[PDB]
RNA sequence: ACUCGUGAGAGACUGCCGGGGUCAACUCGGAGGAAGGUGGGGAUGACGUCAAGUCAUCAUGCCCCUUAUGUCCAGGGCUUCACACAUGCUACAAUGGCCGGUACAAAGGGCUGCGAUGCCGUGAGGUGGAGCGAAUCCUUUCAAAGCCGGUCUCAGUUCGGAUCGGGGUCUGCAACUCGACCCCGUGAAGUCGGAGUCGCUAGUAAUCGCAGAUCAGCAACGCUGCGGUGAAUACGUUCCCG
């Protein structure tokens, strides 16, 4: 079998893709119980819809950490390098689309002194 | 126009006389001023000339404007203040007759 | 801090040892239960005659060489004034300066 | 409030000292510096000097009062107005 | 900005429309990041002017677009010294931009019992020509117009 | 419909009705309205003569209401006055009597804000 | 088996006591389960820089523990004995369940 | 096997291509790559300035007290309030309140401490002690915003919670001055706030929750961290500040 995973800011998702119909197993659940937003729905099929490859496989997804939009960005990169694994040839179509690289936004650090990673405190110069 | 005083140790009545002599600054600045304030503190050491120290700071409209002075008491102190925040007001105007003769002409 | 100060609080640590240890401690026992007959017993009452130091309630951690009662830090004894001047010298094994 | 496990909390001294003054069933004037003390219904006749701080306050207990501390009793802080 | 002008964010297209600017709508009305709530807000709306109108939303919000579309707007332009209110031409972007902020911000102002409601009234209006984001543009027109003598600079 | 001589709202959900009953709040009224039976998302145009004298003679029976929760109150306050305790003189000069903070806030018991 | 804990302050030193625990393991004749890492434990604490006032210069300090776990099998006497003659630096512990 | 934990290593070096460039620094674009041009954030703060702050972390020259300005104790005070200034929190509501159901984090702490199941209370909480010096047990299996359903229908309201009355729990020898929390009732100002002014360029502002230090208890809405959802705008240096 083939195996890979996706990382978004500390999400976590690893994906298994065998040639069966178009249904999604996210750690037993559905894509309707999992994931209840259209938007993420199809953050989640564009590479298959970029790759015309729609409901001709069958995934399953094991998830953990973040939240429900890391997890959807993670479950893309995962099912991007999944398809790239299983066909390497439209690696173009994929790369330009942008879904073959990894997104380093994370939370920036807090720093002493300020009350966010940039908020500053107010100051009254009177 | 209302100022507050925050005097420290022993000055019996530099705050009065700071309150009426630093009031009466009001018409000489252009805008209203708001929340004027007034500190007065006095050096412990007996070597210094001038013990006596003296800060005002006046928020005219948003702009701060701020001095600070020495000496050898209370009044003189005070006075010296006056003097120094009045030059500081006049030099601060920003309306049309202080700033007549640098816009540009011919 | 001051001198007295200092020797004062070890005091109330002996103090607490000898008396917290039990005394301060069973009469506690009696209360909790309100099955037991506290009311007769006076437990409240012989733990009033106790010394005020005998309570745990009256101790104050200060830094352990420094006397300083505020900023201090329980894993070291130290004040956060000691702590940052020691651990800068390489004095705390396994402490430094952080990034992240 | 003190829990009601753990009893009314009313110091010895004048514990001691009410249990002596109404054995004669004679009420005179206590004087006292536990303002913490609660009111016993054992107090109900007897007048207490409360400390207040400067100097103690007569109080002469009633059974409205039973409850309460003595410290509500003496006022600490004198303030007239500015 | 001062080392020059930077990018702009490609944002995506509609799911259940298709379209750019009923992204860029959703967008603006977002609040808080509740980007679904948004959503539902702005789709609420396309059916219930879909309903009153008959015709297919897309159309009849391009039609209140170009109708509260601004081309002439006036900037405080300070030359020699002196500031004066000059009138500007308006590039493409900032006049759909301007168009859709004032669209969400007038809706906001309306009498009608919710968002949605508010939202389809507005752009309804706007579509006939009736809005108040339409008189905004009609007041700020005649701001440009009556400052043309400054159009020299 | 006149309740122990308040009148109700017009169209109220029962239990939010009887809330208008200076003894009455929301528990008390749900927990009335359960005991007695009557339904609570019912609404008080569509009360019955019978219904109004159940919870008059359940109101009257098991709580204390209106004017003479008002002079019991009213009552203690005083005798907590004239007994000369703290929360007398307290309330003889209308400032805060559990403790709040005096030197900005406690504008409610101060009333208005005056100026000197 | 008993389960072989290394604590440390010290990456280096937790490596160095794995390694040479296990070769003195491997060198009695028992099957290793070899040096498994576990997280990192970590203590961070902040102080003021200034001895008076100046709240809003801040350091930060932390204390990092590294932890190996050693798993062995046929718990020979021979191993038992020279598990028990291992000398070991002062910055590792070890601690045998 | 895939994550993950933590050891070693590789990987960005204008390395390559095209063009500007004194064929020089350097610069624009492109390919590759996870990352392209000090990738993101930290630690690191030159000579010195302001006789800046700290003789109350500590040390210290000089002066002063020494039957006291040292030292012990009880009570009180630091919490006083006709006002003024500053920093924050909660609101003025329908992008919402209440009720029911339901899904996702990271980080951290714990031995005379974390403390579960069960049982008793409406609820703080009480009894009890399983297991844990802890990737194991407990902080619940961890969250809230979120999603679904019902209700409220624009009102000083089912908004807002102040203030006040009564009744309790926990800690502590002791909750009066002067703790927090729980229950019932009470239901103020407040209709988005003048002159003026502050923060923020992307995982940022905004908003939601969690944890820790100090700590018997807490005044924590403060401080230090962690993550969830996550925008708008930048034409350009004329004006304001440095």
């Amino acid at each position: 079998p083939i195996q890979t995973v996706g990382r978004r800011k500390e999400a976590v998702v690893r994906v298994r893709l065998v040639p069966g119909t178009g249904q999604f197993n996210l750690d037993g659940r559905t894509l309707e119980n999992y994931f209840p937003n259209k938007v993420h729905q199809q953050l989640i099929k564009a590479p298959l819809v970029t790759v015309d490859r729609v409901d001709q496989f069958d995934i399953y997804a094991h998830l953990d950490g973040g939240g429900p939009s890391g997890q959807a960005g993670a479950l893309r990169l995962a099912i991007a390098r999944a398809l790239i694994l299983v066909q390497p040839e439209d690696r173009p179509a994929l790369k330009k689309a942008g879904f073959l690289t990894r997104d380093p936004r994370a939370i920036e650090r807090k720093k002493y002194g300020l009350k966010k990673a940039r908020k500053a405190p107010q100051y009254s110069k009177r | 126009m209302d100022v507050d005083v925050s005097t420290d140790g022993e000055l019996p009545g530099a705050a009065e006389y700071a309150r009426e002599k630093i009031g009466r600054l009001s018409r000489r600045a252009h805008r209203p001023v708001l929340h004027a304030r007034v500190r007065l503190t006095r050096h412990g050491d007996p070597a210094v000339e001038r013990p006596v120290i003296a800060q005002a700071n006046l928020d005219v409209n948003g702009r701060q404007v701020r001095a600070q002075v020495e000496g050898v008491n209370a009044r003189e102190a005070v006075d010296r203040l006056e003097a120094r925040l009045r030059s500081r007001l006049e030099r601060i105007a920003e309306h049309w007759e202080a700033r007549r003769g640098g816009v540009p002409a011919e | 801090a001051k001198k007295s100060k200092i020797v004062k609080n070890e005091q109330r640590r002996e103090l607490v040892q000898r008396y917290a240890e039990r005394r301060a401690e069973l009469k506690r026992t009696i209360r909790d239960p309100a099955s037991s007959p506290e009311r007769r017993a006076a437990a409240v009452s012989a733990l009033q005659r106790l010394p005020r130091d005998s309570s745990p309630v009256r101790l104050r951690n200060r830094d352990v060489v420094d006397g300083r009662p505020r900023g201090h830090l329980r894993k070291f004894g130290l004040s956060r004034v000691r702590v940052r001047e020691m651990a800068h010298r390489g004095e705390l094994p396994g402490v430094r300066k952080a990034s992240w | 409030p003190r829990s009601l496990k753990k009893g009314p909390f009313v110091d010895d001294h004048l514990l001691k000292k009410v249990d002596v003054q109404n054995e004669k069933n004679t009420k005179q004037v206590i004087k006292t510096w536990s303002r913490r003390s609660t009111i016993i219904p054992d107090f109900i006749g007897h007048t207490f000097a409360v400390h207040d701080g400067r100097k103690h306050v007569p109080v002469f207990v009633t059974e409205a009062m039973v409850g309460h501390k003595l410290g509500e009793f003496a006022p600490t802080r004198t303030f007239k107005g500015h | 900005p001062r080392k020059g002008p930077a990018p702009k964010r490609p944002l995506v297209n509609d799911p259940v429309y298709g379209s750019q600017l009923v992204t860029q709508l959703v967008n603006k009305v977002l609040l808080e990041g509740k980007k679904s709530l948004a959503e539902r807000i702005v789709y609420g709306a396309l059916e219930q002017a879909r309903e009153k109108t008959g015709t297919d939303p897309v159309v009849t919000l391009k039609r209140a677009l170009d109708n509260v579309k601004p081309a002439l707007e006036v900037r405080s332009r300070r030359v020699g010294g002196a500031t004066y209110q000059v009138p500007v031409e308006v590039r493409p972007d900032r006049s759909t931009t301007l168009a859709l902020r004032w669209l969400v911000n007038f809706s906001r102002q309306r009498r009608e019992k919710t968002m949605v409601e508010r939202l389809a009234n507005e752009i309804l209006d706007a579509s006939n020509g009736l809005g108040a984001s339409v008189k905004r543009r009609e007041d700020t027109h005649k701001m440009a117009e009556a400052n043309r003598a400054f159009a020299h600079y | 419909a006149r309740l122990v001589g308040v009148d109700l709202p017009r169209d109220k959900r029962m239990e939010i009705a009887l809330t208008y009953i200076y003894g009455i709040g929301r528990t008390r009224s749900n927990e009335i309205l359960a005991a007695t039976g009557i339904d609570k998302n019912m609404r008080t145009k569509d009360l019955t003569d019978d219904q109004v004298t159940v919870l008059r003679d359940y109101i009257e029976g098991n709580l204390k209401v209106e004017g003479d929760l008002r002079r019991e109150v009213q009552a203690d306050i005083r005798r907590k006055i004239e007994i000369g305790c703290y929360q007398g003189l307290r309330h003889r000069r209308g400032l805060p009597v559990r403790g709040q903070r005096t030197k900005t806030n406690a504008r409610t018991r101060k009333g208005p804000k005056r100026t000197i | 088996k008993i389960r072989i804990r290394l604590k440390a302050y010290d990456h280096e030193a937790i490596d160095a006591s794995a390694r040479k625990i296990v070769e003195t393991v491997t060198r009695t004749g028992a099957s290793v389960v070899g040096p498994v890492p576990l997280p990192t434990e970590k203590n961070v604490y902040c102080v003021i820089r200034s001895p008076h006032k100046y709240k809003d210069s801040r350091e930060h300090f932390e204390m990092r523990t590294h932890k190996r776990l050693i798993d062995i099998l046929d718990p020979t006497p021979k191993t038992v004995d020279a598990l028990m003659r291992i000398d070991l630096p002062a910055s590792v512990d070890v601690n045998i369940q």
